[PDB]
RNA sequence: AGCCGGUAGCGGGCGUGGAUCCCUGGAUGUCCGAAUGGGGGAACCCGGCCGGCGGGAACGCCGGUCACCGCGCUUUUUGCGCGGGGGGAACCUGGGGAACUGAAACAUCUCAGUACCCAGAGGAGAGGAAAGAGAAAUCGACUCCCUGAGUAGCGGCGAGCGAAAGGGGACCAGCCUAAACCGUCCGGCUUGUCCGGGCGGGGUCGUGGGGCCCUCGGACACCGAAUCCCCAGCCUAGCCGAAGCUGUUGGGAAGCAGCGCCAGAGAGGGUGAAAGCCCCGUAGGCGAAAGGUGGGGGGAUAGGUGAGGGUACCCGAGUACCCCGUGGUUCGUGGAGCCAUGGGGGAAUCUGGGCGGACCACCGCCUAAGGCUAAGUACUCCGGGUGACCGAUAGCGCACCAGUA
RNA sequence: CGAAUGCCGGCAUGAGUAACGAUAAAGAGGGUGAGAAUCCCUCUCGCCGUAAGCCCAAGGGUUCCUACGCAAUGGUCGUCAGCGUAGGGUUAGGCGGGACCUAAGGUGAAGCCGAAAGGCGUAGCCGAAGGGCAGCCGGUUAAUAUUCCGGCCCUUCCCGCA
RNA sequence: AAAUCCGCCUCCCAACAAGCUCUGCGUGGUGGGGAAGCCCGGGUGACAACCCCCCGAAGCCAGGGAGCCAAGAAAAGCCUCUAAGCACAACCUGCGGGAACCCGUACCGCAAACCGACACAGGUGGGCGGGUGCAAGAGCACUCAGGCGCGCGGGAGA
């Protein structure tokens, strides 16, 4: 995992605010049902449940950063 | 990021919510400071399906003392919400 | 502001009163002797100083021996403009 | 080279393409709290405005913005701008300010300017370049230590209270201004060589100094910050770091034995028991991209310096001064001055003024009524070191999820 | 350290003693269970009934319902529980309060006063068991219902038309 | 300030009213409910019937009325009146469609769940509180509904 989220991060820079808004728009679902197969019951050997927030955090950051000197 | 996959949070997983899927009333645990009108389209928009009355309600945790450690569970609250006739909620269907 | 001069910065001061029976051991006297020594304030003697200034009415709270002062800070005439709230400028900023 | 906290387990994952972890910075940071849009029974409730989102006008959510005060700008603030709110163990200054107690009763007195309340400041705060001391033609800013000294004195001359000069030390630097005359900008006007407020120049001294004239030739050579700038150094993670095996007893060796070795390291802790050489250390050396510091080294910047003569222009006001009421000082009214100050009266600018303990002369010392100034000093919420410091009734109330039950 | 009606702690004595908290009262059969006067069921007996019943408010804050439990809590016992573990359970435009109103009182621009802290204060604002305001009857659940459902019935906003 | 409103004077009609409005109750399309006893909280009783009298409130019509003296809240909602402003707005009425948020809602609640350290004979505000008799009544006695026999017992009979 941590060779591809060196790329998965600096793939998402230089990626313009609005797809940025709107991957994580997607991710936010993609956990909120990931949530209900946990949820309804070991549907998740889970352990994503953490590197997807984690990815969902790692994005707002980079959507952050385009946000600070100049958009 | 304000999504509606925040305020829906887990489905309500008892006997009393499954009698409700005979109408079309499902209920989910949605985030406590969430409101009737914003739960509404966070239905709306995450499952593609037309709302008619939302009902919330709020549930206190219970004080639980594990071992001479009493504390206190998180607060939830939930809501059970009208589906136009004939829609269906789909995934929320299984069992 | 309370009690104090505005012209001054006089305030009251803390004194005491002395009873003394007694006397004088510069008289034949064989001494003053003190019965009582009690707290009192010592106020300064203020009184209301109300000058016609461009405008309007200015009303002073100062202390008796720097009235004059009002009348030479009258003296300072320019900005014919705002509120009765003109002593703000009347004020150190003259002196200052 | 292991990691996914105390913490194993289930159920899953990451790591020599350098994980976990530690240091620096940055981003996110619900609600409450000075709490600051408005309310409010802290952590809840209700809005205005601009933009957004949903079918979106009503409803709702999201991002942003809106308290009050002071001050400078300006068109009377319709606006903008910087600043202030509150917290902090103790230390600090100011404003207030007890009593028990002692006096073997008690009232002056004491305890004491203490405890405490309030306001302000900061990493220190206060104070600080003499209207000073006080007898030596004498010291030279202030703070602190030591001494002077339990002396001088104060005192129901009771109990008690208690200086200073000087001397030895720590540290050690002094600087802006108001005023005269010059320029000026706007002002007001009974237009003028006038007044005046805002600014610039000038100028800051007690052997008196400055201003304006007069003569001189004065000089940038020298001086140089407490302000800015660079740097070494330090703090916030770390790293290298000598020298032993064997045999015995023994659950276990570090014990005992045989032969060795290091030592700028024989401080300590750990290892089944007693180890310089097994591990962690120690003596000795190393180490910063980044953040903070930088009181030391370097550099710039402000800023700063003439002589003599004449003129008498200026040298901090309801102040000095005096009287009534008091505080401070060792001083309790005492021969009671000095420094403060509530009340009354009320000056002068060198031939002017305050002081040398009433008052007068003489002889002297100082320049009041505007302001800033590092360092030497105080404390310890915090980090580290050290102990003829405690060892679970002790040591902080708390060695343990304690300001808890 | 033996003494301070010392201090903290532990264990004795009284003593198998007094008490077991209203004199409204019990009896039996049956069942569950390691174990039953005490738990469940039936029948007979007694007691409250302007109540010892039923409904709101305050206060309490999960004690409510169900399964599994008996160390301890219950003045005995316990298989029971208000107790231990775990799961579930509170649904509102119309009921209550808030996006309404004011009362005493509180706070408070203007203003006044006070060594400081602060004290007052017309307006305004806060403030309710008072004013205002639209829901009635049934059914349903182990546990919620003027809340979900059934039927009939109303209130506000916004936008359209007449 | 301005009002067509309110107040004050004047004629007019009206009138111990009607009418216009507003409540309450009765009826109302329709919708509910529906014992005893009987068979294991639940079936059936049932296609239950659902009617006539009488007693009758302190409660409703309610701002009713009469007396009395001690002389008996306020503000908004509501109606009206107009000022700025604007009259292609705005408001009223009627029909339509859409919108309607936050918080409480469990259970105890004269008590073993509140205050009393206790499963404590104490204390705690508001409404309902049926039947018979007794002069009346919330009194007293028994009893509906519903709730209970007070969380140590067994004997003995100084
Ligand atoms: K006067
Ligand atoms: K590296
Ligand atoms: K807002
Ligand atoms: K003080
Ligand atoms: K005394
Ligand atoms: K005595
Ligand atoms: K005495
Ligand atoms: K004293
Ligand atoms: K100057
Ligand atoms: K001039
Ligand atoms: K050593
Ligand atoms: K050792
Ligand atoms: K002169
Ligand atoms: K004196
Ligand atoms: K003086
Ligand atoms: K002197
Ligand atoms: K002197
Ligand atoms: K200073
Ligand atoms: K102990
Ligand atoms: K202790
Ligand atoms: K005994
Ligand atoms: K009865
Ligand atoms: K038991
Ligand atoms: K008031
Ligand atoms: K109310
Ligand atoms: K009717
Ligand atoms: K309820
Ligand atoms: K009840
Ligand atoms: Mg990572
Ligand atoms: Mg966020
Ligand atoms: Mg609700
Ligand atoms: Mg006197
Ligand atoms: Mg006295
Ligand atoms: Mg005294
Ligand atoms: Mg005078
Ligand atoms: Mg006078
Ligand atoms: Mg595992
Ligand atoms: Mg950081
Ligand atoms: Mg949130
Ligand atoms: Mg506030
Ligand atoms: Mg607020
Ligand atoms: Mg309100
Ligand atoms: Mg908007
Ligand atoms: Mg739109
Ligand atoms: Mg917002
Ligand atoms: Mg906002
Ligand atoms: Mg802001
Ligand atoms: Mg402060
Ligand atoms: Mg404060
Ligand atoms: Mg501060
Ligand atoms: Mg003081
Ligand atoms: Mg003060
Ligand atoms: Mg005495
Ligand atoms: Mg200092
Ligand atoms: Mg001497
Ligand atoms: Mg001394
Ligand atoms: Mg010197
Ligand atoms: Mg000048
Ligand atoms: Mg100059
Ligand atoms: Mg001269
Ligand atoms: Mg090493
Ligand atoms: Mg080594
Ligand atoms: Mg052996
Ligand atoms: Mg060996
Ligand atoms: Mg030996
Ligand atoms: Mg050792
Ligand atoms: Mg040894
Ligand atoms: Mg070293
Ligand atoms: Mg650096
Ligand atoms: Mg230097
Ligand atoms: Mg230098
Ligand atoms: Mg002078
Ligand atoms: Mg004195
Ligand atoms: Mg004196
Ligand atoms: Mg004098
Ligand atoms: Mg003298
Ligand atoms: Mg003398
Ligand atoms: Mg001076
Ligand atoms: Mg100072
Ligand atoms: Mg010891
Ligand atoms: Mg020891
Ligand atoms: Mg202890
Ligand atoms: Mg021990
Ligand atoms: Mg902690
Ligand atoms: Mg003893
Ligand atoms: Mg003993
Ligand atoms: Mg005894
Ligand atoms: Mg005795
Ligand atoms: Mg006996
Ligand atoms: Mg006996
Ligand atoms: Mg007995
Ligand atoms: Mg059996
Ligand atoms: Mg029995
Ligand atoms: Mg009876
Ligand atoms: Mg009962
Ligand atoms: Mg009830
Ligand atoms: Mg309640
Ligand atoms: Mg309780
Ligand atoms: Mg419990
Ligand atoms: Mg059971
Ligand atoms: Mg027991
Ligand atoms: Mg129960
Ligand atoms: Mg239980
Ligand atoms: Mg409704
Ligand atoms: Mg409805
Ligand atoms: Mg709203
Ligand atoms: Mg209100
Ligand atoms: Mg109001
Ligand atoms: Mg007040
Ligand atoms: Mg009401
Ligand atoms: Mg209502
Ligand atoms: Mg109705
Ligand atoms: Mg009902
Ligand atoms: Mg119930
Ligand atoms: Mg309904
Ligand atoms: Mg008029
Ligand atoms: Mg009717
Ligand atoms: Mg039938
Ligand atoms: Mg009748
Ligand atoms: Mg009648
Ligand atoms: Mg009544
Ligand atoms: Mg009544
Ligand atoms: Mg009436
Ligand atoms: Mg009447
Ligand atoms: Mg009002
Ligand atoms: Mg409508
Ligand atoms: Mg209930
Ligand atoms: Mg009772
Ligand atoms: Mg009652
Ligand atoms: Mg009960
Ligand atoms: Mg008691
Ligand atoms: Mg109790
Ligand atoms: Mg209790
Ligand atoms: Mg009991
Ligand atoms: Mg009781
Ligand atoms: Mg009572
Ligand atoms: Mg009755
Ligand atoms: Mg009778
Ligand atoms: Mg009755
Ligand atoms: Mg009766
Ligand atoms: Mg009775
Ligand atoms: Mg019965
Ligand atoms: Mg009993």
């Amino acid at each position: 995992k941590l060779s591809e989220v060196r790329k998965q991060l600096e793939e998402a820079r230089k990626l313009s605010p609005v797809e940025l808004e709107k991957l994580v728009r997607e991710k936010k679902r993609e956990l909120m049902e990931l949530r209900f197969q946990a949820s309804i019951g070991q549907l998740s050997q889970n352990h994503k449940i953490r590197d997807l927030k984690r990815q969902i955090a790692r994005l707002l950051t980079v959507l952050n950063e385009k946000r600070r000197q100049n958009a | 990021m304000k999504t509606a996959y925040d305020v829906i949070l887990a489905p309500v997983l008892s006997e009393k919510a499954y009698a409700g899927f005979a109408e079309g009333k499902y209920t989910f645990w949605v985030h406590p400071k969430a409101t009737k009108t914003e739960i509404k389209n966070a239905v709306e928009t995450a499952f593609k399906v037309k709302v008619v009355k939302v009902n919330t309600l709020h549930v206190r945790g219970k004080k639980k003392r594990l071992g001479r450690y009493l504390g206190k569970r998180p607060d939830r609250k939930k809501a059970i919400v009208q589906v136009a006739p004939g829609q269906k909620i789909e995934a929320l269907e299984g069992l | 502001m309370s009690k104090v001069c505005e012209i001054s910065g006089k305030r009251p001061i803390v004194a005491n009163s002395i009873q003394r029976r007694g006397k004088a051991k510069r008289e034949g006297g064989v001494g003053k002797k003190t019965t009582g020594i009690s707290k009192r304030r010592q106020y300064p003697n203020l009184q209301k100083v109300r000058v016609r200034v461009a405008g309007q009415e200015i009303t002073f709270r100062v202390a008796a021996s720097h009235i004059p002062k009002v009348y030479e800070l009258v003296e300072r005439a320019k900005g014919l403009k705002l509120e009765g709230l003109s002593p703000k400028e009347i004020k150190k900023e003259l002196l200052k």
